[PDB]
């Protein structure tokens, strides 16, 4: 009998593993661009700790 | 604007300019105004929010 799950090689599977590694890129981004801009009047608005 | 333009610390002050006269109560009105708006921002800088 054929087993039936979700693999790291099938397509679909690569799909949500390439989605979720650029989502961890953008949020890593984010954080980045926040580091540097850190004494901005906007930046400073928002809970820069939160 | 040579009266603000003498303000040489632009970061942690704020000057408040108004014309009084009228012969009204809105002097009092703009005093308020001020003050509170003095006392928000005190906060805020406590609080590191700007």
């Amino acid at each position: 009998k054929e087993i039936e799950f979700l693999s790291w090689t099938e397509p679909f599977g690569i799909a949500l593993t390439l989605f979720a590694v650029l989502g961890i890129f953008l949020t890593a981004f984010v954080l980045g661009v926040f580091i540097k801009f850190r004494n901005t009047p906007i930046v400073k608005a928002t809970n820069r700790e939160l | 604007c040579q009266f603000e333009d003498l303000n040489r610390r632009k970061d942690t002050k704020e000057i408040y300019t108004h014309f009084t006269c009228s012969t009204d109560t809105k002097n009092v009105q703009f005093v308020f105004d001020a003050v509170t708006d003095v006392i928000i921002k005190n906060n805020l800088k406590e609080c590191g929010l700007y």
